[PDB]
């Protein structure tokens, strides 16, 4: 059934499961035409498919050529997502295929279920959690590879860098969702926090800075402050 | 005009014959139903006065044999039986008629309701849905489950309706996932009509039989089947024009006949609002939409 605060530790058991988020698949800019009407122009997108136990991220880049000649792009985007996730599963060795796929938006359930009819033992699940994966494009290196793509492409990342050498996957996921929640509520401030100290760098093979354990505690504290604040700035409290 | 005699009526019971019904008191001198129109299937059905639970009954066609009813005690239920001695049967019926111990099938001359509800229903197809090959008539009751219900448990007592499942490999062509799920024309026309039913008449016959079992016995799996068969047509962009016109007539007479007080349980709000207002065929069911909007506007 649906994934929620009650069954939260199930994300970190050794059974393979993937989150699928489709919020950045179909992206546009909305603009005025010379005639003064409104036109939208599609830009590159991505499917965000994440194994929360290991941090392995399967970033399928969605080139603008996919929408070339199509109608009802918002609906197509969901089926394109399900098509690509299904193709990913079929490409994995049997022992690497997920036993569950959790979709972050309920509208992905039927498209994914239909595309996965061949895999009746893979459970397709919704979630009640409000996960902040839409902010994946605020991660500079992820945004960069999506915008530079000239064709459809899959790029593999570990969204936890080397954190699992020192912390558990429960704690790593908690850090990740905090970072992304902050980036989503006030991207400029969040990014200021993460880079303010120029002596802490991002390794070429990493997505986030090389904080020590103590610096991560400070960083994490500063992100909580941001989120509560904005929650004040927003609601006035 | 044919006759279904009753040996006796030892228990108080409401007896239905097609869309009609009458009450019989415990040990009332009731000996059956005469003047039954030839050319149609019929259903004779029962609700005991003491246990309104388990409506049950028998689908039959008097062209296929001489049938009678007798309350056998073993099982506790009015049972249909065939009399093979045709002279014994004619003699029984004539005596009961002379003594005027039979109710007359009370058809109004102008009235085509039963025809309109059973237009495509054939006994030979009923007997493949309800498997009991040693009888010419078929037993149905409120509790019997469908083959598909059994997949989600006694196979002999099942309703073998054609399984329809919109999220199944039968319904969805590899490579056409989005197309086939959003437009079910392939599944309707190639899988179901060309492949399984062979023609639209057999499709409509099963649809009409499912509705009647839902209405007369409160059979929940039959109601599921009726709605699934409607939804498969309405969710197809490509349907033969004659099928849509006939469907509108079929559904009109079904909705017209449904008891006003059973609409809450026998009509699925989601299917009907989708079919009449969202689907490809939202504009193709004028008679059905008009009677639904005037008889059950709350459901919509
Ligand atoms: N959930 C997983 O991905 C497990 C982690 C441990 N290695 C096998 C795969
Ligand atoms: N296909 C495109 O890139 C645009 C997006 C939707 N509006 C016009 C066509």
């Amino acid at each position: 059934g649906a994934m929620n605060s009650s069954n939260y530790a199930e994300l970190f058991n050794n059974d393979i499961k993937l989150f699928v988020d489709d919020t950045n698949v179909y992206r546009v800019t909305v603009h005025k035409t010379f005639e003064g009407n409104v036109a939208t122009k599609a830009i590159n997108g991505c499917i965000f498919t994440l194994n929360p136990k290991t941090g392995h991220l399967f970033l399928k880049i969605i080139h603008t050529s996919v929408w070339a000649g199509q109608k009802r792009l918002s609906q197509l985007a969901k089926w394109k997502t399900a098509e690509e996730v299904s193709a990913l599963v079929r490409s994995l060795p049997k022992e690497e295929q997920p036993k569950q796929i959790i979709v972050t938006r309920k509208a992905m359930l039927d498209p994914l279920e239909v595309h996965m009819l061949d895999f009746p033992n893979i459970a397709i699940r919704p979630t009640e959690l409000r996960l902040p994966f839409s902010a994946a494009m605020s991660i500079d290196k992820l945004s960069d590879v999506v915008m530079k793509a000239t064709e459809p492409q899959m790029v593999l990342f570990n969204i936890y860098d080397d954190w699992l050498d020192r912390i558990s996957s429960y704690t790593a996921f908690s850090r990740l969702t905090l970072l992304l929640r902050a980036l989503k509520t006030n991207e400029e401030s969040a990014k200021m926090i993460l880079l303010s100290d120029p002596t802490i760098t991002i390794k070429s093979y990493h997505l986030w800075p090389s904080f020590t354990d103590e610096q991560w505690i400070t960083i994490e504290s500063q992100m909580r402050d941001l989120i509560l604040t904005e929650y004040g700035r927003k609601y006035n409290v | 005009m044919n006759t279904v005699p009753f040996t006796s009526a030892p228990i108080e019971v409401t007896i239905g014959i097609d869309q009609y019904s009458f009450n019989v008191k415990e040990n009332q001198p009731f000996h059956g139903i005469k003047d039954i129109p030839i050319g149609h299937v019929h259903v004779i059905h029962f609700q005991h006065a003491d246990n309104s639970s388990m409506r049950y009954g028998y689908w039959f066609d008097c062209r296929m044999g001489n049938f009678y009813i007798q309350y056998d005690p073993k099982d506790g239920l009015y049972k249909m039986m065939e009399e093979r001695d045709g002279a014994k049967f004619e003699n029984i019926v004539h005596n009961f008629k002379e003594r005027q111990m039979m109710v007359s099938y009370p058809k109004i001359d102008e009235d085509d309701t039963w025809y309109n509800l059973t237009e495509f229903v054939q006994m030979d197809k009923i007997r493949k849905i309800v498997r009991k090959d040693e009888n010419q008539f078929s037993y149905v009751d409120s509790s019997m489950t469908t083959v598909q219900e059994n997949e989600l448990s006694d196979p002999a007592h099942s309703l073998n309706y054609t399984v329809i499942n919109f999220k199944s490999r039968e319904a969805i062509r590899p490579g056409h996932e989005m197309e086939d799920f959003l437009d079910k024309s392939y599944y309707l026309n190639t899988v179901m009509l060309q492949g399984i039913f062979k023609n639209s008449s057999n499709y409509f016959g099963e649809l009409q039989f499912a509705f009647l079992n839902a209405m007369f016995f409160g059979n929940y799996g039959s109601s599921l089947q009726w709605h699934a068969m409607i939804e498969l047509i309405c969710s197809s962009a490509t349907v033969p024009k004659h099928m849509l016109d006939k469907l509108d007539e079929i559904l009109y007479y079904q909705i017209k006949t449904l008891p006003e007080q059973y609409s809450d349980i026998l009509l699925n709000e989601r299917v009907w609002n989708i079919c009449l207002y969202s689907s490809f065929q939202k504009n193709s069911l004028h008679n059905t939409e008009k009677i639904m909007e005037n008889k059950y506007p709350e459901l919509l």
